[PDB]
């Protein structure tokens, strides 16, 4: 997800713009749904979640306007539990108690029910491995733990004027961890970590750790005004982009896994570079393709020298003449992606890691993908020259094996036609002469997992994109008209409406429409008004 | 004909005033009420106008019933949520919730009820799938809000080093996260760097010793 605010002495308006895009799976209907609701109490404008009230995430309500990005605390312990009893009882210290055992049942569409047992111990519930064996992993999530009062903050939040009253709002949030970041009209930004983390050591953040030994149990809550917060900075910018947030010799354990920090540095150079950032810059921020991988894969392909295949000698010459940009436009930017593919297969194979998820306790539904992991490590791991788990090659024996490779898969296709969405209505697979009217049309666009515009893909399935800006949106604060937002498809779920997909050509061109608050404007752009009265 | 009707007037039980919806260009509602309770019914009644299938779809599979609509494919998802309690948790949440936050839930639902014995057709995947859609209570939202949510972070990362013990060993297990880009930029303070801790096996030994023999 990205965001970011600028401070009034850095603004073209000399008041706060909030600016960003969150990124999730390409799930049709989009996540978040733009609405604006207004009555007595509040005059509020932002993205909803169809079947929850309020606005969680996103929103203005004429004196401050919020946004987040999924902060990466570690709100999820996984406990490797000793059972007994065939399973009936679990190891607590020198004591084994009694754990619950019960029975439930799904219906399958088209097959017959599934009959399964909920086994759960002091932790939590088992969800990988069998009791019955003597070892089974738990999950204890603040999702699930305890009660949990998030919903008490969506009434609180639209009486805010302030980002400090917008913080106390906040208090008691914990469904999920987010830097939920501010601007007001009095002029402030803000950055607030909001979630509920529990107080345990930093072990807990490596591995599944022992349920038996108290070493690593809970203790109590990371208190509401511990969680780091920042507000009005001296830099008058702040920027969030799933990154680390807050060094690790903080004395709260909070993260041990989280993005890197490419797009939150791509974010802060441009916004640096600029000190009078306008609403209309958002929109190039967003749309910003560099490739952080770029001088790493040159200088080691450099380094690599002439190859005797010769398509892989071409795929070579190519990507060290690369300029790193993701452009929608690029053929070299597909090639890239496909060798940077290959590669990741390749090392994925080669060290075995491929086959780690045959192991029952890789069952947690939708499971791990290794390929989808080590992507992630391999330009650590290539930039450190660690060849560790290469099992006896080399990185230039991997790098030139993926050349070619790579070389046989080249389409020769644009990035954008390369990489464009599929966008697959849920019920596709289940109707397939439905998917032409099911599945929302879809444009070319660029980026990667890297770029600020972070459409990232799925590298073991290909390169098309299956994730990305759900949404963008600029708010300028205190010029309330001039915020502007898109979303990936549309406002409607209907495969028949005019707006089921109409929102994806602004979208695709990273532009965006106008956010509209005045009612008088909205009641002259009406295209339908309707009456909900009572009984 | 495929679609509800979004013009004229329609009834909602339960409303004290009037409640006017207008959408715009590319459809977006803006939606204006008088009072609080009648704007959380109009925005449930709106959200199902425009988003029925996601909403129900969505609640399936928080509530572990989605292979019901989307079969096999969705069977191991239903029987994690069904295991995480997510039912207990969300009426135990909503138990203990201000009365404000209860009223809204309930204004809310109210409205998407409302939609639901409205009369409108129902939406093409309705017709698709054979299915007739269920009633909504107000802790459904809740469940609904967690399902977004779910196991987003941590607990891959975890899973997935744990997995790796066995194939490359500890010392390599423990490097497999994503990238830093060989040293952090921090949120807090902003423009601040600083290098992550890498893992303390010494620390970590006992933990993945205990892993070694129970996946072995
Ligand atoms: N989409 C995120 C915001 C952060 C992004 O997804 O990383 C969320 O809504 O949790």
């Amino acid at each position: 997800s990205n965001n970011w605010a600028v401070a009034p002495g850095r603004t073209a308006t000399g008041r706060p713009i909030l600016a960003g895009d969150p990124h999730r799976v390409f799930e049709i209907p989009g996540f978040y749904a733009q609405h604006h609701l207004a009555c007595d109490r509040f005059d509020m404008i932002g993205l909803t979640v169809p079947g929850v009230p309020g606005f969680p995430h996103f929103a203005h309500n004429g004196k401050v306007a919020y946004c987040v990005t999924h902060a990466f605390m570690d709100i999820h312990d996984l406990y490797l539990e000793q059972f007994a009893g065939e399973g009936r009882t679990a190891r607590f210290g020198n004591d084994f108690e009694p754990v619950a055992w019960s029975r439930d049942r799904i219906a399958v569409r088209g097959g017959a029910d599934r009959e399964f047992d909920i086994v759960e111990t002091r932790h939590g519930p088992v969800i990988a491995g069998d009791p019955r064996d003597g070892a089974a992993l738990t999950l204890r999530s603040v999702q699930f733990a305890e009660t949990d009062l998030s919903f008490d903050c969506l009434t609180r939040m639209p009486g805010a004027s302030t980002v400090a009253q917008l913080y106390d709002a906040t208090r008691g949030w914990g469904l999920i961890d987010h830097n939920l970041v501010a601007g007001d009209v009095a002029g402030s930004i803000g950055h607030l970590v909001r979630a509920r983390v529990p107080s345990r050591p930093r072990e807990n953040g490596w591995l599944p750790v022992p349920g038996w030994s108290g070493e690593h149990e809970w203790r109590g809550w990371i208190p509401h005004e511990a969680m780091p917060r920042v507000i009005d900075p001296p830099g008058g910018i702040i920027v969030t982009a799933n990154n680390r947030v807050v060094a690790d010799d903080h004395p709260d354990y909070l993260c041990t896994d989280c993005h890197p920090p490419y797009r939150a540095e791509r974010i802060m150079k441009r916004l640096v570079a600029n000190p009078a950032f306008a609403v209309d810059d958002a929109a190039a921020i967003h749309a910003d393709t560099l490739s952080p991988h770029v001088g790493l894969l040159r200088r080691r392909l450099e380094a690599l020298g002439a190859r005797d295949d010769s398509a892989a000698e071409g795929l070579r010459q190519m990507l060290v003449a690369w300029d790193g940009r993701m452009d929608a436009a690029s053929e070299v930017a597909s090639a890239y992606n496909a060798f940077r593919r290959a590669l990741t297969r390749l090392v994925t194979d080669r060290s075995g890691l491929e086959q780690a998820i045959s192991h029952p306790f890789a069952a947690v539904a939708p499971g791990v993908s290794p390929q989808g992991q080590v992507w992630w490590a391999v330009p650590t791991l290539l930039r450190d020259d660690d060849a560790g788990m290469l099992k006896g090659w080399s990185w230039d024996q991997a790098l030139s094996e993926a050349l070619s490779v790579a070389s046989q898969n080249l389409t020769g296709r644009s990035w954008g036609e390369e990489h464009r969405p599929r966008f697959t209505h849920p019920l596709a697979t289940q109707f397939p002469a439905w998917a032409g009217l099911l599945n929302p049309a879809s444009r070319p666009i660029g980026g990667d997992g890297d770029t600020v515009l972070a459409n990232g893909l799925v590298p073991s399935a290909g390169p098309q994109a299956t994730y990305g800006a759900l949404s963008r949106y600029v708010f300028d604060v205190g010029n309330w008209d001039n915020s502007r937002w898109v979303v990936f498809h549309g406002a409607s779920g209907h495969p028949a409406s005019a707006h089921y997909a109409d929102q994806n050509a602004p979208w695709s061109d990273c532009a965006m429409v106008p956010m509209l608050y005045s009612w008088d404007r909205i009641a002259a752009e009406a295209v339908t008004s309707q009456e909900l009265v009572p009984a | 004909a495929a679609l509800p009707p979004l013009s004229g007037s329609l009834p909602i039980p339960g409303l004290s005033a009037s409640v006017r919806v207008r959408r715009d260009a590319w459809g977006i509602p803006h939606i204006k009420a008088s009072g609080e309770a009648d704007a959380y019914r109009a925005l449930g009644f709106v959200h199902s106008q425009d988003r029925l299938f996601q909403m129900e779809l969505t609640r399936r599979k928080a509530l572990g019933r989605a292979a019901e609509w989307l079969g096999a494919e969705a069977a191991e998802a239903d029987i994690l949520v069904r295991r995480l309690g997510m039912e207990k948790v969300c009426r135990r949440d909503f138990e203990a919730l201000g009365v404000e936050a209860k009223d809204m839930l309930r204004a809310y639902v109210a409205g998407v009820n409302a939609f639901l014995a409205s009369g409108a057709p129902l939406p093409v995947e309705y017709g698709l799938l054979g299915a007739e859609p269920e009633p909504w209570e107000p802790w459904h939202s809740i469940a609904v809000m967690r399902r977004l949510g779910l196991l987003m972070g941590s607990v891959w990362f975890k899973l997935w080093r744990m997995l790796a013990l066995p194939v490359v060993g500890a010392a390599n297990a423990l490097k497999l996260r994503y990238d830093d880009g060989g040293r952090d930029l921090l949120c807090i303070p902003p423009g601040a760097e600083a290098d992550r801790l890498e893992a303390d096996l010494a620390t970590l030994r006992p933990a993945v010793d205990a892993l070694l023999k129970a996946m072995g």
